[PDB]
Parts: structure tokens; C-alpha cells; sequence
């Protein structure tokens, strides 16, 4: 080898960082007057970028902000070329620049179409089970009331050996921001029974519908969550009867932003609100039930519940 | 020790020892059954 | 090494570290001497010629990987649970990836169990709870991928046109995918990119094929790919007998690529058009070349 | 060691603990390296494709398990004892137990003698009375195997229905097996379970086969595994030859369970029903899976 | 060694010196034992007779070389650079060429990968940055060629002759091109040079062959090597069907030369000929033979 | 059964004795005339999972 | 490596794994091809 050559190295771009090559890495004896560039060129010979080196007594130094280098691409060709005074050029360094960073191939991931689902339960079990889980009261606050002296369905509620209220959130979350909750439930006694939808996954805000039961009370109501065992009513209310084995549709519809409930078999909704400022979308899809009752038994509770995915 | 040496160039099958004219002569025998008693006795 | 990691993404959506940055976390290492794991086999023909034989093309090859990976633990309870999670992340019918991240990015694998797993030293594996578990797995699409690219058009118009930027970087031919919706009538670019595997390479050049006419809810899946018929409806209804022997016929050659234009005509709500382009690499890394 | 216990139940009830707490209590202890003990094998079929080849399907195959023993005692006569009782337990025609015993419970294969075992050293074996005999066993059912899960519903109505809880826990389908009464009409489940070989996956979602009237007398058991005849009355009557073509098509997938439904009609007594789940697994021991 | 130079001309135009002076300077050297790289592999044929055999011919074989090279670099990452670089350098559609410099001049064979390369070692290459990639390589023309003496001769004549001084002094036969301008009645030769394959080995001793008249704008090609077509027209008109089955039947002997002369007749403007002699060799290197 | 658009139901029925639940959730359609003609017929048909 | 080995092998040709089942039927199949379309449909 008569004549020597450049050193094949590489350079490392990463997007949004600083392109730097540090100056100990470039150590030699360079007089005042000693210039360095750097060119990055691609496959066809065009520039792709220049640059001028810091070059003092004792080192080349180059430091780029990240805009100038963001349009170098992965792989594209570099000469690093150093002039000292009153003399041509020499070419130290050569070789491809590699890009060392996350890599995005998608260039959009759009939300994928997570389709409807659905879900039910009906409390035959021993116990509640994993797919509700307590709130507020924290575990072991839920439990399966047999009914055996009415001859109806198991239903759950809280275990009133030491909680009088009660909530529950269902383990899975909804895929969409309308939704469909029907619940077929019984009145045994006196309390207020809440369906809460588009709830937080711990139940701190959310749309609802109470059912209140009792000598006076025979009512229904919406409500808005502030907790999980809390709530706030919205506009008025309607009087209602809750006999044994009633079932209740309970429908969230996001355009046309309402809440509604309907009694069995009826079309039209005995209670609605709508407008209600309550947040929405991803993360504000969770539903779940809650109970309150003044005393220490069973008021009204669901014997089956089943949620679906849109209205 | 089966797995890796005759034990398992048994399962390779006819790779070893194993004739042609034997075969050949199978193979005309049972063309032979097959077509025989459907052949003219002319 | 931090230059290249090794992961797995097994069937049941387990993620195993196996080599590079934080490998052994789930307990599960790779061993090595691993084989067919870097260049995708091909097989090249040859046929008698005047000066000995002459080439007469290549066929490439499943991959076969034998690898060995190796599942630790202090105690023999969390190593067997270690050992059971691993054999669950694999299965013979359903495939999962293994994914190689390099500077050149992150290209995965569909790999297969091909035979049982060969698993633990010749005494009983408690004893160390520390056991290589040899495993043969197998690709039936032997190239390296990435992740395809998508891109959408849709028009209001009952008659439009767009161009579709599209460009090969990869090292093998790729076929392209269509979705197209109905109804309208379709023209897609069929260009030969100058291959000449039907002896058209340049009268192919600007090819394009017309799609037969689709009614109401005929929305169809149009796919290159030899693996698949080429349209599909979504419907059921046989669309290929109204398409008259044509034929998408030619791949997206390596190092090709420009705005393919795609026409839609008599589309009375307008239409949508996605084009999926694979890309498919032989090495789990290469640098660009062009 | 004491995470896992091997034992051998031979043709004739004898019974020998060959590894774990216990072992060569009864003068055989097990040595290392055997072989086709763990995974089941299975063969993977490939055809050619446009890529190589295509995965074609799975097929299971027998277990040829070659595994040492030794057996010992003081003195050459007791030792003749104990290599005539080991000799005793094995056969070709019938096949003894091997239950393998961990923490995920106790799994048992069924093996029978290959071909002759080979004992002893090089010189006669009462110099050592410290003797190994080689086995080469083979199991025609390849899959380790628990206590099937029976479950029993029994009714005095002429008209009534039930659901069965069932769920695969096992990495294998596995196939179920009925009992029931005569006379009376019976629906049994056949469900799909989403499985789809025969391109009917949810089409045959909650697929239903009405089993032939069964006349007085004529109980049935309905075994859907393809080793054995699906109806088959305890009072030799044909009742499959009054069964149209029918059959029991697909097994419970793993992973997969519900509440089958079965239905009785036309039972002036009232009838039962029994249902046997099978516990199928392909190792030994794993954890279960969901 | 300065003795020896071994160079790679790759696919993509790219420029490796494997062994001698600046060898490794592009981060690939040539380890060694590097196979069928010499003597061209040639089998000889034989027949039954009275004495055992009897010759009956020979045929050359492609090469089949394998050979490993080192790929090298300080950091892990211009490593993998040099690997990209050295993989892409080759192909199996299309040959790159590889030239061998020595005291009897550079001498180059064209050839493709005939599998996939075998990379690296059995631990990640990116621990060493200096890892040997195993490559089989085929050369399907098996001979070792320099480049072709080329030959003009125009003229002005309506009618002409012309000699071409020849001489073969290599190894193994070659075969003469040539270009012939239109239009134009051409005579041209095919001596035997004493070749006996035909059993005409002095009776073809001079002779010649005239092409078909040629019309105007059609310049032929006439090639006597069997690997292509002998007689191709630049126009696209079919020469050689007006050749009443004539062809060029003798290649140009090692060791034979002579003044061979060609003829144009009826050439109203006066055309031109070119004779391209190939230079063939059965090796890298060899001393000129008279 | 509800006609077009009323919210009280055409037609209603409970407590018919059959199975429920998984295996009997197939849906389809009949017809029946008397004459070789066209009766009531289905222009669109649409299903719904859930109520 | 290759020479001398199982690469071989492969030019000796069919000496090792080979079996005449296919074999045989490729014969019948090819001499089928042949002879049926000349076979009359009586």
C-alpha cells in the first residue's frame, strides 16, 4: 500500500438529539489555520449535508443541532475531510451513517376497530366471584343473598355482616363509549340500588340511575359519580314501582348524548337526562353496580345482570 | 442410542439393505392377481 | 450485546427476552450455535448444458431453526413454572414471532413448533433447575418482516384518480394487497417493475389492470400473493367469472418503486382504496441498498 | 429428589417407585437418560408452495421410551427374586401403569414392552446381584392422562334439559364420552368450539345431534374419540345402525369450556346422563393452562 | 503474497481485494482451503472392452467452489456494515466476477451463490466484529478467461478478401465470434485446425462456410459456441433460417493458428467484419503454450 | 313485535316453554302459501346481538 | 467438507435415503399418461 487511505467508521444519528462527535476522539496536531468538514452524500453522489468542524490545536470537534441532521437518512455515505494550512484536503474518516433510534412502521396506528362486546351474570355461584371487583369498601364488601324464602334468583349485594353500602366495577371494560345495561332485579326491601356506566376504573366519575325502594321513596333517579359510595342527583325524578323480577334497560347513547332507562318490554324511557357533564372515550368505559340501604338487609338488588357494547 | 443410528434408519426406511428384483417381483405379483382371473382363457 | 436482541412474542402473547439487553428476565436464555437463522436457504436449479450444466433458477427454502434456549431459576417450583410458561408460548397449528431488533430496526419471524421439544439433561431436571430445552421450530414464510405499510384514499367523487408512492427496500420481491370498496369500477396498476418473467418485461411497464364491475356491498380483497386468491369477495359472490382471464401478475421487484396510480370510475358514493405493501427481508438485518 | 416421583403399576398390580421419595424401596431404582418421556412426539407435514412449503397439518405419533433400570440387593438369591418380579410386571399383549407424581398432581402413561428387555452385564449377573435391565417400552396412547372429570344429572321428568359445566385445562383436545339411559330420546352437545378443520368453526358454534330413539333396555354410551365406536347399546343392539350417518365430530379444544347443553325427550320413567371429561396432556407435568 | 492477487468484482460493481497486495483493506480477507478453484473439473467417459474399458470422452464440469472469507472490523457496528456490503456483493439470478492477478496476466470467473452463505459463528458476531462467512459459489462457465482479442476489417470493395492471423494459446478449444455488416454475401471459415471429431479432421482442414445473403440493415452476429444461437440479426430478421441448416462446427484449437481468410461478394457499399477470439483457460494461471 | 316505529309492542309472549341459552341462538326465517305466488317476503333483514 | 460427505452423496445418487414406492408409481403414472388417452372406451 504506497498511498494511504481513510479509516471506515460509522456515525450515529438519533431524531431529536444532538449530532456530536467529541473532539478526544479526533486528537492530533492541527496548526492555526487547520479546517475540517464533514459531507454526507447519498447513493446518486448528491449532498445530503455539510458541516463544519471546531478545530483547535488539539482536537476536532463537531456538534449539530438535531434539525440539521433530521434529514440524513439511515445508511447514506459520509466523508470527514481535514485541511491543514496551505495544503489540499486529506479524508480521515468514510463510511455510512447509521440511525439509532425507535423506528415507527406504522405510519399511523389508528384505533383499531375494537368491536362490540358483550357480557352477563346471574349469581348461582357460592360467591361473588372475580369478575366484580369492590370498590370503596374494599374486598371482601360483596356477597350472594339466597332468597329462598321468596323462591327467586340469588342476588348480589353487600355482605351486610358488616357493610350496609356497597360497590362493585365489572372486571372487563366496555370497547365503546354507548352502551346497553340490563339488569332484572328485585325489591326485598328498603335501599337505593345505582348502575353506573362510562365510569373511571375506580369508579370517581361517572353517568348513573338509581333506583331507590322504599315506603316513601319509589323512586328513580340519574345520577353523577363523585366516588365510588357517592353520588350528586341531575334534574328531577320519576316515581316508579319495583316489583320482583323487574327488568330495567339502561341505555348510554354518545351521539346524541343522553342517558335513558326503560321497564321491560316499554319503548319509551321513564327517566332521561342528557348533557351531562361527565368525561368520555378511552379509559371512561367501565361499569358497575352500587348498593345503599339504610338498615342492615337486603332492599333492592339485581338477580341478573348483562351488558353490551353500543346502543 | 435407538434415535440417531439403525434404530432410527429403520424408520428412514428401505435406505439400507433392501433389493430391487425382490420388489419388482412383488409389485408383478400383485398386478398378476388383479389381472389374472379377469384375462381370456383364448 | 446491546447491538442486536433477540425476543420472542409467543401464541399466547408472552414476551421472552432470550438475547441482548435484558435477557434472562423471564428465566429463559439462548444458548448458541443456533442454524438457517440469518440467510433465508435457497436452492438454486441447474440443467445440462454444453459446458457442464447451466443455471436455470432458484427456489427458496422453508427455514429450519435449531436452536437451544436454556430455562434457570434458584428454586425447582418457579423454575418448572419458568419451564411450563415456555413450552405454552409455543404450539404446532398457531404460529408466534420471533423478533430480531438491530440498528436496522426490528424485523420478526413467524416461527412454528416442527417437532416435540427436546427438553432437560438425562437426569431428573429438579436437580439443577437449570435445563436447556432444544427446540426445532420452522418458518413457512422463510423471509425476515417488518411491519407492512398502509395507506388510504378515499374520494367523494364518482370518478377520481390518486398515486400511490410505493418502493421496494428490501432484498426479494413483495406482493401487494388491495381492499377496495364498493361499488365502482376499479383500475389498479399491475406495472412489471422491467421483471420479465413473462416475456413483457417492458411491455408491462405501465400495465394496468381493470377489476370487474362491483355492485352494492361487493367490497373485495384484491392480493398478489400466489399463496391467496387474487379477488376475494366479502360477500361470498364469485367476482373473479366477470374478470375475463386478467390477471395481477407481477411482484414489487427489490429496488423499484414509484406513484402507482389508481383510478376509480362510475362510484356512486365514492369510494375507498387501501393498498398494503409487505416488506419482507432474507436477514434479520441488512443495511439499505438501492 | 422430592419434587417428582416416578412409580411403574405392572400388568400384574405390583407396584414399583423407580424415582422420588421411596425409591428402590422395592430393589429397582431408575437410571438416567430416558428417552420419549416427556413431550409426545409429533410429526409436522409440510406440501410445496409458491415459499417452500406450506404447513399442512400435525400428526401425533406413538412413544418409543428407552429407559434403564437397576436392580439390587445383598445377596445373588433375593436379587433373582426382584429381577423375576420386574420381569413379571412388564408384557407385550397388556400394558402396566407409569404415573409420574409432581406438584401439578399425578399423570400416568400406559406402556408395554417393544421388544425383549436386555439385562445384566457382560458376565452373569449373581457376581454383582447389582444388576441394569434395558427397556424399550412404547405407549400406542401417546398423551399423559389424569382421572377424567364425570359429572352425573339424573331426572324424573319425561321432558327436561341441563347444562354441563366443561373447560380442556390439558395443551390437547380431548374427546368426551357419554352415558345414557334408555328408553328416551336424547340432544347431546357437539360443539364446535370455534375449532375449524373442518371449515365449520362458527357455523358449528352450538351445533346439536339427536341420538336414535332408544327402546327399553337399550343403554348407550356415546364415546366421540376416533379409537372406538361411538354408540354402542350395553344390550348389543345396533343402535349406531339406526343413527343416519351421524356423529360426534369435534373434541372440547383446549382452553375452551361452557355449560353443554343436553336435552331429554319422550323418557316416560325419566332417564340419566352421565358425562366423562378426559384430563389429556402431553407432559408429564405443566401448570394449567388457560 | 506480491505472487498473487485475488480480487471481487461483486454484482452491485462493488471492488474487494481477498488475498495479496491491499488485501483486507475493505474489511474481507480469504482464509484458506478454498476448493475446485484451480483445475477446471473435467470427467472422463469409458465403455466396456476387451481390455477392461475404452476411452470414450470427456465433459467439463461447473465449478463448484467453496470458500470461506473474514470479515473484519474495530467497532461492532462498521462490522455489520462490511457484512451488509460483502452479502450484498452477491446473488444467485446474476454472476459477480472474481479475478485472479498473477505474472501471466489477470484471468476472471463469473460466479453466483449457489446457496445461501454461512455466517458468523455459533455466539453473536457482534461480540467479535470479525467473523467468516462460509460461501458456495458456483461458476457455470468453468473455465478462466482473459479478455477477447478483437479484430477489424473494413473495406470499400464491392468484392474482397481479408486475412485473420489466430492462435489458441491457452489451455482448452475456443470459440470464434464474429460481426458481419450488411448487406452482403460473407464467406467464412471453419477449419478443423486437425480436429477429429467428426472424423473429418483433414478433410475440413479449409473449410469455409458462406452465410446467407445478408439484406440491407442486417448486421449478424455469428457465434460458434453452442452456449447461444449462431447466427443473430441486430434487426430482429431470422438469419439462420436461411441456412439450410449450415452451422460453424469447429472451435480453434489449443495450439493451432493460422492466417484464416474471409470473404465479401456482392456488397455494394462495402462492408465490415469483426473476429473476436475468446481466451479460455483451465486455470488461473499457467505458462503460455505453443 | 313492534310495528314500524311505535314504542308499545305489536305482539308480545312470555314463559314459552323453550330451551334458551347457548347451542339454541340460531336465527332464520320461513314462509308458507297456500299459492304458488308470493306472500309476505323479506326486502331486508337485520340482527342484533342483545337488546 | 463437501466433497467427500454427504454432498457427495448426493451426486452417487439415490445410495442412501430412496425408496421404490414412488418410484414404482411414477412409472405406472407416466406409462398412464402415455396409454390412456389411446385406451378405447369400450
Amino acid at each position: 500500500m504506497l498511498s494511504t487511505g481513510p479509516i471506515m467508521e460509522t456515525l450515529t444519528l438519533t431524531v431529536g438529539s444532538a449530532f456530536e462527535i467529541p473532539g478526544w476522539k479526533l486528537r492530533g496536531e492541527y496548526p492555526a489555520g487547520t479546517t475540517s468538514h464533514l459531507v454526507f452524500t447519498d447513493a446518486a453522489g448528491g449532498t445530503l449535508g455539510e458541516f463544519e468542524g471546531t478545530v483547535s490545536a488539539k482536537e476536532i470537534h463537531y456538534l449539530q443541532a438535531p434539525d440539521d441532521v433530521k434529514n440524513i437518512p439511515h445508511g447514506a455515505n459520509f466523508q470527514l475531510f481535514v485541511t491543514y494550512p496551505s495544503m489540499q484536503p486529506q479524508c480521515l474518516y468514510f463510511g455510512t451513517a447509521i440511525r439509532k433510534e425507535p423506528r415507527y412502521p406504522l405510519s399511523t396506528v389508528v384505533s383499531p376497530e375494537d368491536s362490540a362486546v358483550q357480557y352477563k351474570a346471574n349469581f348461582v355461584g357460592q360467591y361473588i366471584g372475580p369478575m366484580w371487583k369492590p370498590m370503596g369498601n374494599g374486598w371482601g364488601s360483596l356477597g350472594i343473598h339466597t332468597h329462598a324464602l321468596i323462591s327467586e334468583a340469588p342476588s348480589m349485594g353487600p355482605n351486610y355482616s358488616l357493610f350496609s353500602s356497597a360497590a362493585a366495577r365489572w372486571l372487563w371494560s366496555m370497547n365503546m363509549d354507548s352502551v346497553t345495561i340490563v339488569v332484572r332485579v328485585l325489591n326485598v326491601g328498603a335501599g337505593k340500588f345505582n348502575v353506573i356506566v362510562c365510569a373511571d376504573y375506580q369508579m370517581q366519575t361517572y353517568l348513573g340511575i338509581q333506583f331507590e325502594t322504599g315506603i316513601s321513596n319509589n323512586k328513580v333517579h340519574v345520577i353523577t359519580g363523585d366516588g365510588p359510595l357517592n353520588w350528586g342527583y341531575q334534574g328531577d325524578a320519576v316515581n316508579n314501582t319495583t316489583a320482583n323480577g323487574d327488568v330495567y334497560t339502561i341505555k348510554y347513547n354518545d351521539l346524541l348524548d343522553t342517558i335513558s332507562c326503560y321497564k321491560g318490554t316499554s319503548l319509551t324511557p321513564l327517566i332521561e337526562a342528557s348533557g351531562l357533564d361527565v368525561p368520555h372515550g378511552e379509559g371512561f368505559r367501565y361499569t358497575g353496580l352500587a348498593w345503599n340501604t339504610a338498615l342492615l338487609s337486603p332492599g333492592v338488588e339485581p338477580t341478573a345482570w348483562e351488558a353490551k357494547d353500543g346502543v | 442410542s435407538s434415535g440417531g443410528g439403525p434404530a432410527v434408519v429403520n424408520n428412514y426406511g428401505d435406505i439400507h439393505t433392501a433389493n430391487y428384483d425382490e420388489f419388482y417381483k412383488g409389485q408383478q405379483r400383485r398386478e398378476a392377481q388383479q389381472q389374472a382371473p379377469i384375462l381370456p382363457v383364448r | 450485546t446491546d447491538f442486536l436482541k433477540i425476543e420472542l412474542i409467543g401464541r399466547d402473547g408472552s414476551h421472552w427476552v432470550l438475547s441482548g439487553p435484558g435477557m434472562g428476565q423471564q428465566g429463559v436464555t439462548l444458548n448458541p450455535n443456533l442454524q438457517q437463522f440469518y440467510d433465508a436457504p435457497v436452492k438454486t436449479l441447474y440443467v445440462p448444458g454444453p459446458f457442464g450444466e447451466e443455471y436455470a433458477g432458484k427456489r427458496v427454502q422453508r427455514r429450519e431453526i435449531v436452536f437451544s434456549v436454556q430455562a434457570y431459576d434458584e428454586d425447582p417450583d418457579t423454575w418448572s413454572t419458568v419451564d411450563s410458561l415456555w413450552r405454552w408460548a409455543w404450539d404446532y397449528d398457531e404460529e408466534s414471532e420471533l423478533r430480531v431488533s438491530t440498528s436496522d430496526g426490528t424485523r420478526f419471524l413467524k416461527v412454528r413448533l416442527m417437532e416435540e421439544p427436546k427438553p432437560y439433561y438425562e437426569k431428573d431436571p429438579h436437580i439443577t433447575a437449570d435445563n436447556p430445552i432444544v427446540m426445532t421450530v420452522t418458518a413457512t414464510f422463510p423471509y425476515w418482516q417488518d411491519e407492512p405499510e398502509e395507506l388510504i384514499w378515499t374520494t367523494l367523487s364518482t370518478e377520481d384518480m390518486t398515486r400511490f408512492p410505493v418502493r421496494n427496500d428490501g432484498d426479494v420481491p413483495v406482493w401487494l394487497k388491495w381492499t377496495l370498496t364498493a361499488p365502482g369500477l376499479w383500475i389498479l396498476p399491475d406495472f412489471s417493475w422491467g421483471n420479465d418473467m413473462y416475456s413483457r418485461g417492458r411491455e408491462d411497464l405501465g400495465r394496468t389492470v381493470a377489476m370487474p364491475e362491483l355492485v352494492a356491498g361487493e367490497h373485495v380483497s384484491v392480493d398478489s400473493d400466489p399463496r391467496v386468491q387474487t379477488l376475494i369477495a366479502v360477500n361470498g359472490m364469485p367476482t373473479q367469472n366477470r374478470w375475463k382471464g386478467n390477471d395481477l401478475l407481477y411482484p414489487l421487484m427489490p429496488g423499484k418503486g414509484a406513484e402507482i396510480p389508481v383510478q376509480l370510475k362510475n362510484a356512486p358514493e365514492g369510494g375507498a382504496c387501501k393498498l398494503t405493501r409487505p416488506r419482507w427481508y432474507s436477514r434479520p438485518w441488512s443495511r439499505p441498498g438501492v
